[PDB]
RNA sequence: AAAACCCAGGGAACCCACU
């Protein structure tokens, strides 16, 4: 009746942006990032990734509500340092990490098939 | 520079009524020349202190030599020269109460300074001439580190 | 009774403010003017409570004593609770 | 229960004796004294399991059942006997027969 | 809130405190008026409280 | 009533094994032996097979309504 | 008359389900289901704001 | 700050399972690993049940949940395939759809069992898995039958589990707890873990401050969709285009705010 | 399909709605593969001593370990908890039924040992579709100009005599009134 | 419509259930000796109430017939099963006696309203408000009592692994958190 | 339109037994149909969730929106005018997990902290320095906690356990036991929250802060709370267990050795009984005395055992966890899982003859003992004999009847209460007076005063002695050096 | 025949559940 379809957790809509960008103002250098339609499986990465930082001084991530399909990640940096490209430098680390993984495990596969 | 109180402690009973908590138990420590107790709650785990151990602690105001007095936020980016180097076990604590052996005649002989570290207590019974740089409700290092 | 002869409490007890506060945003909600410069809102209970903290709702209040009397006090006349 | 016979006893204090019936007390000690006993036994009955009511809900209920002279019992019997309105004693457990 | 330290000697007139007392206690009126009726039910609604 | 097509907790593929748990059964083997003789390590795919009733015998002994 | 329906009586514009707990919002906010919300209305005066 | 060079070092590889450790790298990239394992790698499933006819005891909508959780053979073409939702074709095509039809009626006394056998697709690459005894769907009394049009489309486990590749997904670091992440009240007697290496006089490693979660342990069953070391392969895919398109809305979003 | 808001119970009086469903990547999960079906609350066992649902949840780990269906008449002296704990102990399990298990969200393992095992749930009658309703100027009773009663017949609930007590109790006059005469039978 | 209950015949010290009895009733089928044939033969008897203030009742023959600090040696009639005291639907309760007794009441209330197979043919049966399961099972974890109310024939619940933790913080008062994907798999 | 995000509704529960019962709510739409409220909000409501069904009105016109939100809102009724406390308290799993929180033990790397912090809706955006930074930067959780607390709050209560000797000897102000709640300045500086500091018991942490603070600020402490206790609970994680019901083979054998001591002594007293040895207690019978004693020995036996039952949980039992938090469950809960269920009783005593002379026909005629009469020796953990199983149901359905007549007999006596008094108001001035103009009392309660705003105090003017009182608050002014120490010199020689 | 079905005009008794 009022359950909801099961395409909500990963699909957008008209007028829904994937990402968006509040500037905090309780602290300098401190950012609110809303992805939509996303949980714990890219938040928990971003938050460790950001934690590897050594000039980052805050990065966490939470759901407002687990039935609502959207996480908060802020980020808070040291100044003279964006928490924009902080993102979006943990971003192609997580990137670069994954890809290095995913030579490697075919390697692996390679070794293993023959021996 | 900053320096509230400085002596060294020997260690003589760990809680010796007790064990209460896994990670953190109570050190019942006397002066080496002060003649004065100190009771210290340590995080064993990361800090482990036996029985008949000698260590120096030094309560300082501030961290940094220069005595800037920071304000108490955590920065851990911040390369000027801190005191803390010197030292092994760093624990950040707020002093709460100042009772002594005093009289409504006489002023005070006997000073017990009440410190709480997060949840980690110490109380630091001496005389009033170690203790007088302490103030109720004020902000405060511990800076301890063992030595044979 | 004049104001000489004013005994109720100075102060707006909260049955007063929600009272009022319900039949400001009430007039309000039926383009009544507006008695305090809004910054922009559409809800109108928020600007019944903006006037209220700025003491400017242009009612007068009646408070029945019990013998059969009546005071008449000044929504800016009243001590705000809150 | 007898107060007015047992306080008359020697060597039995006058002051202290107090008893566990409210009608009695009402032809003893008074309307008065059985708002305060009223209010005694009241609140030993709701505080013996520990638990805490505010005295101002006790005085009210124990001076609205003194407020006309005579034991106020909450019924149809005590409370349908006051001049409050036929409405206001047809609204309780009897209806037809008030109106 | 005052950062009081009270091992320090205090500051403040005992003659303050009784005064500023005794004007309080005016300022506490639960039964308004100034005939003695009135007067003897202000002091019995707060006589506890003083 | 019929055997689940995958385990609830797993999604391991169990509605294969009811046919060949009834031939061990049948087999003179230990029900316990039966189901990891079947290949079942953890015990949430066990109870798969070895607390289910196959109802659908009985549902079949009437006759179909509609012919 | 008097109790059944002068005194307490049936009332439009209410709604009666299972309540379930939930963490992650105030304790002066209710989740109330959309078909619920989608039946329920409230009477909004028509101003230019 | 920059990311750790990870390493995989395989135990063990079957048709069913795949065992191996991943090193040097955080705890969260490990559990996403999981989770992406579990939820976004994409397979074939029936999702389009049309039922023709039926008069088997068991009713439609039963026989259309227990046709949608069968297993099907999509090693190759779930990567081929477009999502059914994001296909511009007349709602359906072999492009994003494979048809599946099923016509079996009971002519004979015996209980006649509609296995997964007697499903029939036109893509001979996506077939159901079942050495093994087929997947029993619904058993026939004479006189019963049953036909229907199913159609299977691409999926992942967020959807439904019905596209969820892996039986079990067995995680476990830091096997000895020298972390002690976990607080055993008596620790002897707990049994020790598959990749303990402490010698049976040892309850527990001792702990260090100093350590992280590191040395990973993988055991991924497959359900047979898919093969074990190809769910790994497209979980990592996956994982890693869903960054790159989170990064491209980033740099849409920062463009906009610049 | 079972949604939340649906009442569970189990064999020992230990019912309770679905408070929330998560996926299978969310749930916990112990060293193997295996995660939690249900997961209910510790606080409901130490006042309602539903110890003998504890101990099903063991005997019910041994039977799936073992592979037998166990026995659980009452008054047996044949079986107690320390005999199927020694049993447990043999499959490769804790004592007394414990596992280690793994958060589903941050993959940290929980510093508690949850105890986990397989009990008989039962499904209640009481779902919540046909229990939830609402209304907005439904269908009116002929005899007085009232609403319906009951859902079936788009009924509204009714404002019975304590809540007219509650809401003087309250001082919101105005609400009461709107409730009796407004939202009711103007 | 006076109510009695068959029991043990118990002579001097002993009873009359010989080992010869057990041995023709587990040939049934076969020997046609049925439970007719033992309360003919002088075993069993039906006691009511009446007769019971006048018995001198045993719980077991392992127990009270076997000489100790004698309590009274003087038994008449022995209790088959103490088990047998409960009714149908408080049978089905593993370990009831583990639990306090107003769970137990609950279980019993609650275990009517349990959905599950109902009936073999109910396909054919025109019922009003019928609820039938997809995938019922036998308990895991089952009493002696089951095979004779043939609730393994016709179950009502799902055994399901179930897990008692404090959690995100739905399973806080008297509620379950449940598993999506378990779910999707019916 | 249909409601939208932030509309108010009234939100009710049958029977509406106190103004609790009915609060106002604002609106937020979440996918599922069922109503999702708050944790907190249940004590009030009194509404477990075992399939409780729930009202939910609106007000339609906007006057009456505003009189809701003025009146009805849960943040301005957390205190209670019947006990001056407050009724919203912590939920039994928060409490349970914000108790195991506080304690002095807890650690929390940066990476835990650094995820709490992000559940504070209340939070500047500074995160505090950790009480110990060398060798790694470690929180304890009480600086979380501390972070929780609004504004500038003072209160000291005592922990469920703390020792009762305690506050005699040294260490009153450092305690052994983390067992003295101290929160001081807004900060928690150090002590473990049981109920008693965060419950509904009044002078609690949310009850100096609703007073203290306003409502608004407050209903932000419940969330924050509950919010973030949950989230660290996931990372602790809390569970019960067989293993948190099973105590040593010591234990064991000294709870076996007490109840065999107490039966051999309830017989000893029985044949003291037959052969007329036992003499009556003046007051009684001597079947009532014989019962007495039997009680008491039974009772005595009980207490022995469940005290040494309680004295082997290791701490890490999760029934003491849960006790101890006063969350859920009692010292006698632990008692009866572990050692002893104890005597049943019917009606105030023990299980009556039902029989001719016996309670069951297994146990011979004129049987007084502890087991024929209702005596339970075993536990819940180790089973109940079929006698005593039936003796259990004679006590749980004395407990179900209670219940069932309880209902309808207590709900006409309320109706009765509020029909008397439907109409006693406080007038304009201030005055108490019925429908008809009749004044009840001259002022409310006879002061004038709500019963919201009120708290216990101890008034120090009363039990002194004459001269300790006279010592006390004198204020001696002949002194010169008690006066130098006290005040400023210009003041001191000002009063002299 | 605005066939604006702007969407019931039945009541009573009993039983069964849930709080
Ligand atoms: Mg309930
Ligand atoms: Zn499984
Ligand atoms: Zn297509």
């Amino acid at each position: 009746m009022n359950a909801p379809p099961a395409f909500e957790s990963f699909l957008l809509f008209e007028g829904e942006k994937k990402i968006t960008i509040n500037k905090d103002t309780k602290v300098p250098n401190a950012c609110l990032f809303t992805i939509n339609k996303e949980d714990h499986t890219l938040g928990n990465i971003i938050k460790s990734q950001l934690l590897k930082d050594p000039q980052v001084l805050f990065a966490g991530y939470k759901v407002p509500h687990p039935l609502e399909h959207k996480i908060i990640i802020r980020v808070q940096t040291t100044p003279d340092y964006s928490p924009q490209e902080a993102f979006t430098n943990a971003i192609t680390d997580l990137i670069s990490e994954l890809s290095l993984l995913e030579e490697r495990f075919r390697v692996a596969i390679k070794d293993k098939q023959e021996g | 520079a900053g320096i509230l109180f400085e002596d060294i402690f020997d260690v003589k009973d760990i809680d010796p009524e007790g064990k209460k908590f896994d990670r953190v138990s109570r050190l019942h420590c006397e002066s080496e020349s002060f003649k004065m107790d100190l009771i210290l709650d340590v995080n064993i785990q990361i800090y482990p202190v036996d029985l008949g151990d000698k260590f120096r602690l030094v309560i300082a105001s501030t961290l940094y030599e220069d005595g800037t007095l920071d304000d108490g936020e955590y920065n851990p980016t911040d390369d000027r020269p801190s005191r803390a180097d010197q030292f092994e076990y760093v624990m950040y604590g707020k002093v709460y109460r100042i009772e002594g052996d005093e009289t409504s005649t006489e002023a005070a002989t006997r000073l017990s300074a009440y410190v709480s570290y997060g949840g980690l207590l110490m109380r630091l019974q001496g005389d009033a001439n170690n203790l007088h740089g302490f103030e109720v409700d004020s902000r405060v290092y511990l800076l301890m580190k063992k030595l044979a | 009774q004049a104001n000489q002869k004013r005994i109720t409490t100075p102060y707006m007890t909260k049955y007063e403010r929600a009272r009022v506060l319900g039949t400001r945003a009430l007039q309000i909600a039926m383009c009544a003017p507006v008695m305090v410069e809004l910054e922009g809102e559409t809800d109108p209970l928020l600007i019944a409570m903006k006037e209220l903290k700025a003491r400017k709702i242009p009612i007068i209040i009646r408070r029945y004593l019990p013998d059969g009397s009546y005071e008449d006090w000044g929504v800016d006349e009243l001590i705000i609770s809150d | 229960v007898s107060l007015m016979r047992v306080l008359s006893e020697k060597d039995v204090d006058p002051v202290r004796t107090t008893s566990n019936d409210i009608v009695e007390i009402f032809t003893v000690l008074g309307i008065e004294a059985v708002r305060k006993a009223l209010e005694r036994e009241l609140y030993h009955v709701i505080s013996f399991d520990g638990s805490y009511v505010n005295y101002r809900h006790l005085a009210l209920l124990c001076d609205t059942m003194t407020c006309r002279g005579h034991l106020m019992a909450i019924t149809r019997h005590g409370v349908n006997r006051q001049d409050t309105g036929p409405l206001m004693k047809c609204s309780f457990e009897e209806t037809v027969d008030v109106l | 809130i005052f950062h009081i330290n009270p091992r320090l000697p205090s500051d403040l007139h005992p003659i303050k405190v009784v005064e500023g007392v005794k004007e309080l206690s005016k300022k506490l009126v639960i039964v308004n008026g100034d005939d003695p009726l009135s007067r003897q039910a202000q002091e019995n609604a707060t006589l506890l409280f003083n | 009533m019929i055997i689940p097509v995958r385990c609830f907790t797993c999604g391991k593929i169990v509605g294969n094994k009811w046919e060949a748990y009834l031939g061990l059964l049948q087999a003179e083997y230990t029900e316990g032996d039966a189901l990891d003789a079947l290949g079942l390590k953890r015990y949430c795919c066990r109870r798969m097979l070895l607390a289910h009733v196959d109802l659908i015998e009985k549902l079949l002994n009437y006759a179909p309504l509609e012919k | 008359r008097v109790r059944g329906n002068l005194m307490g009586k049936r009332v439009d514009f209410s709604a009666r389900t299972v309540i379930t707990p939930d963490p992650n919002l105030s304790i002066d906010q209710v989740g109330v289901p959309r078909s619920i919300a989608a039946n329920m209305t409230f009477a909004e005066i028509v101003t230019p704001f | 700050p920059y990311a750790n060079q990870p390493t995989v070092r395989i135990t063990e590889l079957t048709d069913e399972n795949v065992k191996f450790i991943i090193e040097n790298t955080d705890l969260a990239v490990a559990n996403s690993i999981r989770r992406v394992f579990i939820a976004e790698v994409p397979i074939i499933a029936i999702d389009w049940v049309q039922i023709d006819a039926n008069s088997s005891v068991l009713h439609d909508e039963f026989i259309a949940h227990r046709l949608g959780l069968i297993p099907l053979t999509s090693d190759d073409i779930v990567d081929k395939l477009q999502y059914s939702r994001d296909c511009t074709c007349e709602e359906f095509c072999p492009e994003c759809s494979v048809e599946f039809t099923l016509d079996v009626r009971c002519n004979e006394d015996q209980t006649r069992h509609v296995t997964s056998r007697d499903l029939i697709s036109n893509s001979p690459r996506v077939i159901p898995v079942t050495e093994q005894d087929d997947i029993l769907i619904v058993k026939l009394r004479k006189g019963q039958e049953l036909r229907l049009r199913a159609y299977a489309k691409k999926g992942f486990g967020k959807e439904h589990a019905k596209w969820n590749p892996t039986a079990g997904v067995a995680f476990e670091y830091d096997p000895d707890n020298a972390l002690r992440h976990t607080v055993y009240p008596k620790p002897e007697e707990w049994p020790k873990s598959e990749y303990s290496e402490l010698d049976e006089d040892e309850s527990q490693a001792p702990y260090d401050p100093n350590g992280k979660p590191e040395r990973f342990y993988y055991n991924v069953e497959s359900c047979g969709s898919l093969r074990p070391e190809t769910i790994v392969l497209s979980a990592l895919s996956g994982l890693k285009k869903k960054l790159s398109d989170l990064q491209t809305q980033l740099s849409h979003e920062i463009q906009s705010d610049v | 399909i079972p949604q939340i808001g649906d009442k569970f119970a189990s064999r020992h009086g230990q019912k309770g709605t679905c408070g929330i469903q998560y996926r299978q990547e969310d749930m916990p999960f112990t060293c193997e593969g295996i995660t939690p079906d249900i997961i209910i609350n510790p606080h409901a066992i130490p006042s309602r001593m539903t110890i003998g649902h504890l101990i099903e949840c063991l005997q019910g780990k041994v039977s799936a370990n073992k592979g037998e269906i166990g026995d659980a008449t009452p008054f047996n002296d044949a079986v107690n908890v320390q005999k199927i704990s020694n049993l447990l102990s043999d499959y490769g399990y804790h004592l007394r039924g414990n596992e280690v298990l793994y958060n589903g969200f941050t993959g940290r393992k929980i510093t508690s040992q949850i105890f986990i095992g397989p009990t008989y749930y039962q499904r209640l009658k009481h779902m919540v579709d046909d229990k939830i309703h609402s209304r907005a100027r439904g269908p009116i009773q002929i005899l007085n100009r009232q609403p319906m009663e009951g859902r079936s017949r788009d009924g509204g609930l009714r404002f019975g005599e304590m809540e007219r007590d509650c809401q003087i109790a309250h001082g919101a006059a105005q609400f009461l009134r709107e409730r009796l005469f407004e939202a009711s039978d103007p | 419509g006076r109510i009695c209950r068959p029991l043990l015949i118990v002579e001097k010290q002993k009873l009359l259930l010989k080992k010869r009895h057990i041995d023709q009733l587990k040939e049934r089928e076969y020997n046609n000796y049925s439970w007719q044939d033992l309360v003919a033969s002088g075993v069993v008897e039906y006691i009511d109430t009446l007769e019971e203030e006048t018995v001198m009742l045993a719980m077991t023959p392992d127990d009270l017939q076997e000489k100790e600090v004698a309590y009274c040696s003087t038994y008449t009639h022995c209790e088959i099963h103490p088990s047998m005291i409960l009714g149908v639907c408080a049978s089905i309760i593993p370990f009831p006696d583990h639990n306090q007794s107003p769970r137990n009441t609950y279980q019993s209330a609650m275990g009517k309203q349990a959905m599950g197979v109902y009936i073999t043919n109910f396909h054919v049966r025109m019922d009003t408000l019928a609820h039938v399961l997809y995938y019922p099972q036998k308990p895991l974890v089952t009493t002696r009592s089951m095979e004779y109310l043939r609730f393994r024939e016709l179950p009502a619940g799902i055994n399901s692994i179930v897990a008692i933790a404090s959690y995100t913080g739905y399973n806080q008062e008297d509620s379950v958190i449940m598993n999506r994907s378990a779910v999707d798999r019916g | 339109r249909h409601m939208c995000d932030g509309d108010i509704v009234i939100f009710n529960r049958q029977p509406t037994l106190h103004k609790m019962s009915m609060m106002g709510h604002r609106v937020r739409i979440l996918p599922w149909s069922t109503f999702r409220l708050n944790l907190s909000v249940t004590t009030p409501y009194n509404a477990d969730f075992d399939g409780d069904e729930m009202n939910l009105h609106l007000p339609q016109s906007l006057e009456t929106r505003a009189e809701i939100q003025e009146l009805a809102m849960v943040p301005r009724m957390i205190v209670t005018p019947q006990s001056n406390r407050p009724v919203m308290g912590i939920v039994q799993d928060t409490l349970t997990a914000v108790r195991k929180f506080t304690k002095r033990d807890v650690f929390l790397e940066r990476g835990e902290v650094m995820n709490l912090l992000m559940f504070l809706s209340t939070w500047d955006g500074k995160v505090p320095q950790p009480a110990i930074l060398k060798p790694r930067p470690l929180w304890t959780g009480k600086q979380i906690f501390s972070l929780i607390i609004p504004g500038h709050i003072n209160c000291i209560r005592t922990h469920s356990t703390h020792p009762d000797d305690e506050d005699s000897g040294p260490y009153k102000h450092i305690s052994p036991g983390d067992t003295k709640v101290v929160v001081e300045n807004g900060e928690l500086i150090m002590g473990i929250l049981c109920k008693k500091s965060l419950g509904t018991s009044a002078g609690s942490l949310v009850h100096i802060s609703y007073l203290e603070m306003g409502h608004d600020i407050t209903r932000l402490f419940y969330s924050n709370i509950q919010t973030v206790i949950n989230n660290w609970l996931l990372i602790e994680g809390h569970t019960i267990g067989i293993g948190d019901s099973i105590a040593d083979s010591k234990t064991y054998q000294d709870i076996q050795n007490t109840i065999k001591k107490a039966k051999q002594d309830v017989i000893e007293v029985i044949e003291k009984a037959h052969n007329n040895e036992l003499e009556p207690t003046p007051g009684n019978t001597l079947r009532q005395t014989f019962e007495n004693q039997v009680n008491r020995i039974l009772n005595d036996a009980r207490d022995k055992t469940g005290s040494s039952a309680q004295k082997s949980l290791s701490e890490y039992n999760n029934f003491k966890s849960m006790v101890v938090s006063g969350a859920k469950g009692s010292k006698i809960n632990i008692s009866q899982v572990i050692a002893v269920v104890g005597q049943q009783n019917v009606e105030g005593k023990r299980i009556p003859f039902g029989f001719k002379h016996r309670t069951l026909p297994h146990f011979i005629k004129d049987d007084y003992g502890p087991e024929s009469r209702g005596f339970v020796e075993n536990s819940y953990l180790a089973g109940l004999t079929p006698t005593e199983f039936f003796f259990h149901a004679m006590g749980g359905r004395e407990g179900l009847i209670d219940t069932a007549v309880k209902t309808a007999e207590t709900g006409y006596i309320q109706r009765r209460l509020i029909k008397s008094m439907e109409s006693v108001m406080v007038k304009y001035d201030a005055t108490v007076r019925n429908s008809i103009n009749q004044v009840v009392q001259l002022r409310y309660g006879e002061d004038g005063l709500a019963g919201e705003s009120v708290e216990f105090q101890n008034l120090a003017t009363l039990k002194p002695s004459n001269k300790a009182f006279e010592k006390k608050f004198r204020f001696d002014y002949t002194n010169e050096r008690a006066l130098r120490r006290t005040l400023q010199e210009d003041l001191v020689k000002d009063v002299l």
